[PDB]
RNA sequence: UCUCUUACUUUUAACCAGUGAAAUUGACCUGCCCGUGAAGAGGCGGGCAUAACACAGCAAGACGAGAAGACCCUAUGGAGCUUUAAUUUAUUAAUGCAAACAGAAACCUGCAUUAAAAAUUUCGGUUGGGGCG
RNA sequence: CCUCCGCAUAAGCCUGCGUCAGAUUAAAACACUGAACUGACAAUUAACAGCCCAAUAUCUACAAUCAACCAACAAGUCAUUAUUACCCUCACUGUCAACCCAACACAGGCAUGCUCAUAAGGAAAGGUUAAAAAAAGUAAAAGGAACUCGGCAAAUCUUACCCC
RNA sequence: GCUAAACCUAGCCCCAAACCCACUCCACCUUACUACCAGACAACCUUAGCCAAACCAUUUACCCAAAUAAAGUAUAGGCGAUAGAAAUUGAAACCUGGCGCAAUAGAUAUAGUACCGCAAGGGAAAGAUGAAAAAUUAUAACCAAGCAUAAUAUAGCAAGGACUAACCCCUAUACCUUCUGCAUAAUGAAUUAACUAGAAAUAACUUUGCAAGGAGAGCCAAAGCUAAGACCCCCGAAACCAGACGAGCUACCUAAGAACAGCUAAAAGAGCACACCCGUCUAUGUAGCAAAAUAGUGGGAAGAUUUAUAGGUAGAGGCGACAAACCUA
């Protein structure tokens, strides 16, 4: 390409562009309504019991009345309630390893550069 | 094959380093500091070894019983079939009665 | 985009480069280089900033730093701790011979004091004005960052607007004016759209 | 627009209006003979040919008479050194042809008269390496491979 | 069974380094002579005639 | 590793932060406490220290509850603590004989009952201990009311509790509003189990129940930020006349 | 012998599975009896392109340009620049209550209104 | 088919060129006869034979190779199945009583008795080829 | 010279003998243009097909088989009206290949529509020699089951009987 | 001199401390990652068995919220294998560590990826120059088996005694394991490298301390008591139970479809005979083309037929024109 750059330039100006259309609308959103969020949502449990930010949709009907709608689960059992733990014990092995791995480089930097202590 | 062809890299140990030289010290303290103290609580490591000592068995029944609520649930089952082999192991298999 | 290995060993090429690929293949994995922790604020050693060799060949000699590596604490100054190797050698032709520079670390070099061609420390401190600037252990005095050229290469004194070239008057104009309209509400009414059509509310779950 | 939530419509809603689009074409060379009315286009996939005839009208103002699109797959065959399948992403190719009779062809955007440069430009690594290579010459056979450097 | 040899090296110019590098290469002598000087012929005759 | 605390202490941890935290102190005390219930299926010692036939020594004895389980069904009336039993037996009452499974199960029955508080008649499930308890709790009410949360054992027994003790902390004139006589007297046969509103209505709420309960106390469209902006100008600017 | 990792899509299936599996794009209308498709005008998204004559912005900006530090607008920044003005004139003259917060261009209720704020009913 | 086989073509085969497995393998510089031996010897004893060496055939030997083979026996090792093996009725069904009711009954629950259908577990050693221990 | 194959659809698979370039170089041989390998680029454009149906009541005894005879049982594979509501219109997706399931470029498995021998699709022989043994096929004097557990194979195109 | 061999990091393990993550946009319970229509659909229910009792049938340890001590005591128990308290006593507590591992090790992890299986699920392998690769004129020598350099000369567990001399002479029945006894024609081993198998202190003994007392609460003591040292392996079943995953093969069923030339006959679970299905006999093949095929010969081929598609029945079971068949080789 002649000149690969340039799209880069344009690429920048146009998320640029639209972050400060989007910003904009943000701060009035918040003088006439206070909303954070330009789209409703709520926390809620999924089927596998992690909370998580669900985004609503556009319905005709209300949701009492949808169909499909109620088919889908909002709410953990309690068989989920051992694999939270599971999963939680998971990242702390995984939490754990970070932690001390970053100990052992620095115990392991003073040896070779001992004017790090000094 | 097998053994290394190059000599290993020259490893330097300080022999009055901070540990060390105060290496073993304090544990006089009962004696020398009217009974307050004992030797036995300078011991750091796990809770369930502090001032304690037996063999794999009782290590592990202890481990259970004090820290076994705090566990992972992987670690807590391991050490549960552990427990379990170890007592049929003694208690069963051996060259003396 | 950037696509880095964890352990991805930084060298003279830049990455991204033809060379790079063919020295640094995704696949392999070489023993990370150990490089001593300097933080950006403590790092004082910039491009077009004359240094002294204090450990190598030709020690004591000063010469400009042309390009500054933080991932591995490098510096390089051109003229100075070269190796020579046969450029653009074919099959027939033997090559021709070039100076190529070699690294040197932040501690084979030591910045110079302007007044004085002597190796020093410096220490940063700050002028009155607040501005950042370093200071000289021994013989304090001001020296500021050289002047360098820019990366991308272009000389804003040099520089002819192009066809497609905001004018820095209009560049700069302020049109915007505060209120309480969205972009989409203030466009109908300069281009002059009408929607007499109401929304009519739906469920949102 | 893409990556955005459509406001739902009821019958007697307001028309749907969209001031800023995301959509990006990009005119390509046919690979196989095209007709001259025929243009070809890469569109994204959230972008259908309703929403393309009105896209050329109106920012181009390229009148439209037949817009047909299909969708192209990328091959997954390629694998790296994991053996991972590696995926080149599916795209849309879109065929418009042009309403009032007129014929486009696709231009030569790298003529080579162009490309040549008419203006000296001389290198400074280029030239030490030109300049080196002729000077230099072949080793003499009759020389038997002994250096030329010596004069004696 | 699916092992192969890792042949994955192409031929790369190295005619120019990397291009939009602000670091250029550092050269301390010519390629040639500025002024290409030729001796007059016959001074194999003035060698011996020193004054 | 280890975790921090352990794991039954996790279920008391949820209700130090989150919306657990934000409940009436007075609700949260009523969930951490476990008071025994009353022993229904077995026959309690009676003292701390017995004699043992055996030895002839004073021996301590304690009461070992026996565990109840409690239908799904169980929670739409008024089984009065009874419940399934599930156990193993001896076939013959004989240890050398082999264990087998047995569920034991109370007799219930659909009886109707009136209560004065509520003015209503309700037709519930309930077993023999229910209507003995009745009877010595003198009413349905009474029973209601004094009986603890661990000896009722029904969801419905406690919303019992809840309408009956707001109807005795509003004064609510629903009770016969055409009898204000009769009204005053009702009220005042059950003037001793009175409990403030704002204590009364979370009476026998579950923990799921109260964390939706409070969850609407909070919730409300946020205030726009053109509202509070327009009263911190305003008060600035009446602080800029005052200096001037 | 399915591959299973691999990205679900319209191509694959049977022709009742490749009908209705699509690749994103809004719907524009409804399918009548006799499979008989009928689009809605409202339903397509009319592009609001502007008149780009005499546009003194070019595409690109010229590098004899200020460095200007970064300001990101705030909704506090956006008060005062616009209605603090208006409020603080009203305020001198000593007419000002709550009642007219309408009129200084606060809006109680976002129903009515073409572009509501919350949910927004626009496209970018 | 055979007395009684024979001829020919094709594939295979063998040779030249290319590509290139598998079971197998204690080490072998790997002979015959007689004898001996854990009872069937290339290796021990006594005789005989014996330059080295590849290719093509053959199938007597290497108790040839291939799945701890089949076949009998062993185990206080398993499982299926059958039953008048032992241990049980939890469960199911039918009755009885208590309970609970109306004024009689049913449902339910508890405790029993009958079966049904299942569940658990085991199969003592000694001796005896034509027996009825 | 073969063709018991072919072409298309369905299902499945997912760019997998198109172009260019390659230090290229292993598809069970070959290979420079080498290429069913790698990189890059190119592509299959809807009319066919898929994706349908406003509500509430109310309607639908009499097969099919050339449906006309006849003859059945196994008794069958196809229908609306009334009133209300209703008038915007061609979007979206599939479209390639020598292909799939059998660990393989596997002599196997593989639905329907046409062609019933092709107008389509292919190649049994790397070269040589013409030993044994082995597989397949053909021919045979005189005899014709003498072979063998047995007319097994092969030739031929047979008769009669018993057991179950 | 080839193949190779070496080369130290990545990272991990065990503790301590401290209570952890989860809204860029868009999509994601329907066939998940699919903008957009009238629903009613609900969670809760003793674990069992292996195993020990040398069988087995009652029984047989499993953190339950303070270490130690009371104490393996009271009790429980085919009073037997074994199980087992309480009153009471009261504890210190400083994260930033290692007589942990170093690429067959340490987590499986370069990754739950490649790959395998319909699914649940199983589950890898490997990297190595230098300050500089913008020094490849590069990271020199030597080192397993395997080869090459360099085929072989009577005779024999291949060696030993020897010898001027390789052989020739003389002497010599491989190793391990299992058995009374193996050169045994009994087991195992092609070979090289790495990995791979004896854990417990009651008593007694030995060596110190103190001593009618010993011990840093408890416990023992008619020379004892305290402390240390020093004794108790590895691989392998067929099974059993619990909870999941499977009827895309197959067994049968359901839904709505498709196929069956020609001839003879008659309104046939008829005959001959293609497609098609089936697999009688023989041969080839036997790590094969094929974990069941090829060639020829056969049975049926308008029906209790064949077949595509979707759905159903799941192991204490299904299903079955009962073959103990079939339910993913
Ligand atoms: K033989
Ligand atoms: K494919
Ligand atoms: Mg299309
Ligand atoms: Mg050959
Ligand atoms: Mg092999
Ligand atoms: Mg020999
Ligand atoms: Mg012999
Ligand atoms: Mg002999
Ligand atoms: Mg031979
Ligand atoms: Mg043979
Ligand atoms: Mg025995
Ligand atoms: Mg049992
Ligand atoms: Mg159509
Ligand atoms: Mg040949
Ligand atoms: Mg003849
Ligand atoms: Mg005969
Ligand atoms: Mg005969
Ligand atoms: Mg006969
Ligand atoms: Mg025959
Ligand atoms: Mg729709
Ligand atoms: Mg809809
Ligand atoms: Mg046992
Ligand atoms: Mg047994
Ligand atoms: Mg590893
Ligand atoms: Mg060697
Ligand atoms: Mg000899
Ligand atoms: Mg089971
Ligand atoms: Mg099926
Ligand atoms: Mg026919
Ligand atoms: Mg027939
Ligand atoms: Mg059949
Ligand atoms: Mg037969
Ligand atoms: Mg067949
Ligand atoms: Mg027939
Ligand atoms: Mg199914
Ligand atoms: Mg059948
Ligand atoms: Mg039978
Ligand atoms: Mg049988």
């Amino acid at each position: 390409m002649p000149s690969p750059e340039r799209l880069d330039k344009v690429v920048d100006s146009m998320d640029a562009l639209d972050k400060v259309v989007q910003e904009r609308e943000d701060a009035l959103r918040l003088l006439q309504t206070g909303q954070e969020r330009a789209r409703p949502g709520a926390w809620r449990r999924d089927i596998f019991g992690r909370i998580i930010w669900h985004k609503f949709k556009q319905w005709v009907i209300p949701w009492h009345l949808n169909k499909r709608y109620n088919r889908k689960r909002f709410f953990a059992l309690p068989y989920v309630d051992h694999f939270l733990r599971l999963e939680r014990e998971k990242r702390a092995r995984i939490k754990a390893r970070k932690e001390n791995l970053e100990r052992k480089k620095a115990k392991i930097l003073l040896k070779k550069f001992p004017h790090l202590a000094e | 094959i097998g053994i290394r062809l190059t000599l290993p890299p020259p490893k330097v140990v300080d022999r009055w380093n901070e540990k060390r030289a105060m290496f073993g010290v304090y544990d006089n303290i009962g004696i020398l500091g009217n009974f307050e103290k004992h030797p036995k609580e300078l011991i750091r490591g796990p809770i369930w070894l502090r001032g304690w000592k037996g063999n794999e068995l009782q290590r592990c029944i202890r481990k259970r019983k004090m820290v076994g609520s705090r566990m992972f649930a992987d670690d807590l089952h391991n050490l549960n079939k552990r427990i379990r082999y170890l007592y049929k192991h003694f208690n069963r298999h051996g060259k003396f009665r | 985009k950037v696509t880095l290995p964890p352990h991805y060993r930084y060298g003279m090429s830049p990455p991204g480069s033809v060379a790079d690929k063919r020295k640094n293949p995704p696949w392999i994995r070489r023993r990370p280089v150990v490089v001593e922790p300097i933080s950006d604020e403590d790092w004082y050693l910039f491009c077009g900033d004359t240094v002294e060799i204090l450990e190598g060949k030709d020690a004591g000699k000063q010469g400009k730093v042309v390009q500054v590596i933080r991932q591995r604490n490098w510096v390089v100054v051109g003229g100075l701790n070269t190796h020579y190797r046969y450029i653009g050698k074919t099959m027939d032709y033997r090559g021709t011979m070039i100076p190529s520079e070699a690294p040197l670390l932040h501690r084979q070099v030591k910045l110079v004091d302007p007044m004085d061609r002597k190796p020093t420390e410096i220490e940063w401190r700050f002028t009155e004005a607040g501005e950042r600037v370093r200071v000289s252990t021994r013989s304090g005095r001001i020296i500021p960052k050289p002047e360098f050229p820019r990366a991308d290469g272009i000389v804003p004194e040099t520089w002819i607007d192009g066809p497609k070239d905001t004018s820095v008057e209009d560049a700069l104009e302020r049109t915007y004016v505060p209120c309480l309209k969205t972009l989409q509400e203030e466009v109908m009414e300069a281009m002059g759209i009408k929607e007499t059509r109401k929304y009519k509310k739906v469920y949102w779950y | 627009a893409r990556n955005v939530v459509y406001p739902l419509y009821r019958l007697g809603g307001p028309q749907l209006r969209v001031f800023r689009t995301n959509f990006f074409i990009q005119l390509v060379r046919p690979g196989v003979a095209q007709p001259e009315d025929t243009v070809q286009f890469r569109i994204p996939m959230e972008m259908t040919r309703v929403d393309l005839r009105n896209y050329l009208e109106g920012i181009y103002n390229v009148p439209v008479a037949a817009v047909r699109t299909r969708v192209q797959h990328g091959s997954n065959k390629r694998r790296d050194h994991r053996n991972v399948r590696i995926k080149k992403p599916d795209y849309k190719v879109a065929y418009v042809q042009l309403a009032h009779g007129q014929t486009f062809t696709f231009p030569d955007l790298f003529p080579e008269k162009d490309e040549s440069p008419e203006g000296s430009a001389a290198d400074d690594l280029y030239s030490m390496l030109e300049e080196e290579r002729q000077q230099r010459q072949s080793s003499d056979p009759r020389r038997g491979g002994v250096p030329s450097w010596f004069g004696l | 069974t699916e092992k192969e040899f890792m042949q994955h090296a192409r031929k790369a110019g190295l005619v120019i380094p990397p291009e939009k590098s602000d670091r250029s290469i550092h050269l301390a002598c010519t390629a040639g002579i500025f002024d290409a000087y030729v001796p007059p012929e016959g001074d194999a005759r003035i060698s011996s005639l020193s004054k | 590793p280890l975790h921090k605390y352990p794991v039954w202490l996790w279920k008391r941890l949820q209700l130090r932060e989150g919306i657990c935290s934000r409940l009436p102190g007075h609700y949260l005390r009523s969930l951490e406490e476990e008071r025994t219930p009353t022993p229904v299926h077995y026959r309690p010692h009676g003292a701390k220290f017995k004699i043992n036939p055996k030895n002839g020594q004073r021996e301590r004895v304690e009461d070992v509850p026996i565990p109840i389980y409690f239908p799904p069904e169980s929670q739409r009336g008024l089984w009065g603590g009874e419940g399934w039993i599930l156990g193993q037996i001896y076939a013959n009452n004989d240890k050398l004989s082999k264990r087998l499974k047995k569920v034991w199960k109370p007799q219930l029955f659909e009886r109707e009952f009136y209560s004065e508080i509520l003015d209503k008649k309700f037709t519930v499930t309930v077993t023999m201990r229910t209507l003995d308890l009745i009877d010595e709790a003198y009413g349905l009410d009474f029973y209601i009311l004094k009986t603890p949360k661990e000896d009722l054992c029904s969801k419905f027994g406690m919303d019992l509790k809840r309408g009956m003790l707001l109807r005795l902390a509003r004064q609510d004139p629903q009770l016969h509003p055409e009898d204000p006589e009769r009204r005053a007297a009702i009220y005042d046969k059950y003037k001793e189990f009175a409990i403030p509103e704002e204590e009364a209505e979370w009476v026998g709420l579950t923990l799921e129940e109260a964390i939706e309960k409070q969850r609407l106390l909070e919730e409300k469209d946020p205030v726009p930020l053109f509202k509070i902006y327009v009263a911190e100008l305003i008060q600035q600017l009446q602080q800029q006349a005052l200096s001037e | 012998g399915a591959d299973r990792m691999s990205k679900w899509t319209s191509k694959r299936g049977p022709r009742s599975f490749r009908g209705r599996k699509g690749r994103g794009a809004k719907g524009i209308g409804f399918l009548t009896s006799g499979w008989r498709f009928v689009q809605i005008k409202e339903m397509v998204p009319e592009f609001v392109v502007p008149d780009l004559t005499g546009f003194k912005l070019k595409p690109y900006v010229s590098y004899l340009a200020p460095e200007s530090e970064e300001t990101p607008l705030t909704a506090a920044q956006l008060f005062s620049e616009a209605v603090a003005p208006a409020i603080e004139k009203d305020f001198k003259d000593g007419t000002f209550d709550p009642d007219n917060l309408e009129k200084y261009g606060f809006e109680p209720t976002q129903e009515g209104k073409l572009f509501q704020l919350y949910p927004r009913n626009f496209l970018r």
